């Protein structure tokens, strides 16, 4: 009984791009859901940041309050190609780091999300700036990454060096895609794919044979530029094993519920939630399960997206998975 | 990703010396002007040159070739721009084709990312 | 004090090739090191395999005796893309694989080296050859692959439910490889590589950056058809946990003691043997460590090839760390 | 592999219609002769079609264009067949130029596994 529901607002982009929801729209959707534990993104739905006044980070206060919710996570990005023919100086980074850990103190969260890309050393020169805000900071750990993976590996030498318990992890659940994804699949063949080299990539995704041979195999074959970029996103989508989850748990601060598409039986289509979920509970995991909806890029051509209906449904689930 | 929405429908107007419309960035988050590292506009499959093309964010009107100085004008999420497109000759009325081919530098990805979209517009009076 | 040394006749294929040492030459050269396992390749150095007659296979008997070696391990090779249009069917594939269990049986050999593209499903359907010749069948575990990924994973099902202790691994040394290999980046700029952008390549590949970044990042500086090619190395030479190995103790049967250069201070110039070994302890292993040297295809366009001399220092370095 | 042993020196004979020299295999083992996929021959530069080469390993000899019915056909680690070409004209004394390009259908590996060589050799009588 120790694992706690959120929704990454990420869930709700198309009905804030449409401006069907305002921000505040998606905290109420959230908390009708039983989901306070709330991760946003402050480059996509509090236009004005990194220079939100006190005013707007009290009223952020005041609506957490009224809802009940919980400000848990906010999830940084780092522009490091802002400046054309040149990266930022690592200097440079550091500050942008910072205006994350700021904000994400003045939003009241306990956790940032810091991109998977990020290096062992920004968050090693960052660190003493999150020691000031007590603040956590998450690295993303999604795919084709996993926690054996040698950046991921750098990072635990990392941390086990500074030994700092500010520094960990959040588990992205496409490290977790167990199949396929369906909705993913469909909008290839819209977009003229083959449905006989579909059905191929997608039996041989099941039986776990390497990227590259499914690439060259449905080449060989003589599959069209959209089956040979169906089959490359192969080396995009890898299942991983949730019993590794176990021997890092003290760096699991938080954890992307990603999900494409729920169907009407209250189940995730492609996504191994059966599996991790016990395997949280094995390992005594107290920390949120947020939502991360991202159907919506693959189904919007040919369809109405429904990022609330959908977010209800991986709620249910995610419920059901943990005993509540 | 949001490539259905690219073209803001019922936004084609005149302007001197050419038309103005309506485009979203299609990703998911806010992001510098800067890192629109593309944005190939064409009208009636015609090829509008980068010199003769403005964006308009809020109240910031930058010629696309300085994009580059605009590091934090930030192209907000959802945001509608006004683009502007110089062009040769005056556009006569009724419906047009306009197309756009962004992309984008994404930090944490290896190659432009890529969202395409046209719509046809009728030159609204 | 159970780690034995032993050698793959692979090492000296370049000699082999030439004409410059025999088959026997090549047994001869294992024992006056103290090499005594044999681990060798027949569809290499046995002219008629799968046709070999008593006498062959009595007369390797004698050879064996008269050095003092033991003929430990067998490699088969698998080839389903032998008819054109089409690939073996698993009837055929059993065939193949039968051969060189048999020939494996009457070669005295305690296990094969399956190659690591063999099926799941396949090493299923021989097992119960594999039982009547009590002949251990050792899946090799050789780059980008890892005793983690997915493939090897659903292997590990597939043995976990059969339950038979003849089903394994052979970990090949590849996956620790602990810095980009020297003669590879060598023969890189030789072959017209910019060589400022090998040293970004060599650079990104100890900072564990992602393939995929770096590919596009090369790319992205302006390097020409050579540089692309080797910056993409970088999807096919990975390091891994060197500790994941105490897991699958049991199921290690056999190790590819891999390598590319031994320096003149006797030290493996990329790949991480100072860490495999002290865990191999830690784990009672009691196996062979087999010799496989493979340098000789990135050097031999520029300097003649001493196959004998480069074993014989791989082999004082595995004594070293061993401690004997 | 082995590629600069691809050709051999001092095997380039005169026979009745064409030459032939030594080729080895740039692969580190026996393959079956099936699974030589491609095998492109220039003299003097120029192209030998696959309908005018042989290929003699040991003592069989078969027309490169039905090397699929050799499935079990073994060239040998190090084995040096003999390829005849047959030519449009007769070849003067002195030096010429031989070249392979060989593509190898290796099961476990996702494309054709590729070696090149080429080298000057004289005409022994």
């Amino acid at each position: 009984p120790q694992i706690k529901r959120g929704v990454s607002l990420y869930s709700f982009q198309e009905e804030f791009f449409l401006r069907k929801m305002t921000l505040e729209d998606c905290v109420a959707a959230c908390a009708s859901m039983g989901a306070y534990g709330i991760e946003s993104l402050a480059e996509q739905m509090m236009p004005g940041f990194p220079n939100l006044d006190d005013a707007f980070y009290d009223g952020w206060h005041a609506m957490m309050a009224k809802y009940g919710t919980v400000s848990v996570c906010h999830d940084m990005f780092l522009d490091t190609k802002k400046f054309r023919g040149r990266l930022m100086t690592l200097d440079e980074q550091v500050e942008s780091f910072v205006r994350d850990i700021r904000h994400a103190s003045r939003l009241g969260c306990t956790v940032i999300r810091v991109l998977n890309f990020v290096s062992p050393e920004l968050m090693e020169k960052v660190l003493p700036h999150a020691e000031q805000s007590n603040m956590r900071l998450g690295l993303e750990i999604h795919a084709p990454m996993h926690f054996e993976h040698p950046w991921v590996l750098r990072h635990i030498e990392f941390m086990d060096r500074l030994g700092s318990p500010l520094l960990g992890f959040i588990p992205d659940m496409g490290i977790f895609t167990k199949h396929f994804p369906p909705v993913m699949a469909e909008r290839l063949i819209r977009q003229g794919a083959t449905p006989h080299i579909i059905e191929y990539i997608r039996e041989q995704y099941d039986r776990r044979v390497l990227a590259e041979y499914v690439v060259g195999d449905v080449r060989n074959m003589g599959g069209n530029p959209v089956d040979i970029r169906a089959a490359e996103m192969l080396r995009h989508n890898n299942w991983s094993n949730p019993r590794r989850l176990l021997e890092h748990m003290d760096r699991i601060f938080h954890v992307h519920a990603k999900f494409y598409e729920m169907d009407e039986q209250d189940r995730e289509t492609s996504l191994g939630y059966e599996e991790v979920i016990p395997v949280l509970k094995e390992g005594g995991y107290s920390g949120y399960l947020a939502s991360e909806y991202e159907g919506n890029r693959h189904i919007q051509d040919a369809f109405e997206v429904d990022s609330v209906e959908q977010v209800r449904r991986h709620q249910r689930m995610l419920a059901r998975l943990i005993g509540e | 990703m949001f490539d259905k929405y690219i073209v803001v429908e019922d936004s084609l107007k005149r302007v001197p010396g050419g038309v103005q419309f309506g485009v979203r960035l299609p990703y998911y988050r806010g992001l510098g002007l800067s890192m629109v590292e593309t944005m190939d506009v064409t009208v009636d499959g015609e090829r509008v040159p980068e010199e003769n093309l403005t964006v308009t964010l809020g109240d910031r009107t930058v010629p696309f070739a300085r994009r580059d100085d605009e590091t934090d004008t930030i192209w907000n999420f959802g945001e509608i721009a006004t683009v502007t497109a110089r062009l040769p000759h005056e556009l006569g009325p009724g419906e047009h084709q306009v197309g756009v081919n962004f992309g984008l530098r994404i930090s944490y990805f290896p190659v432009p990312m890529v969202g395409q979209d046209a719509k046809t517009l009728k030159l609204v009076d």
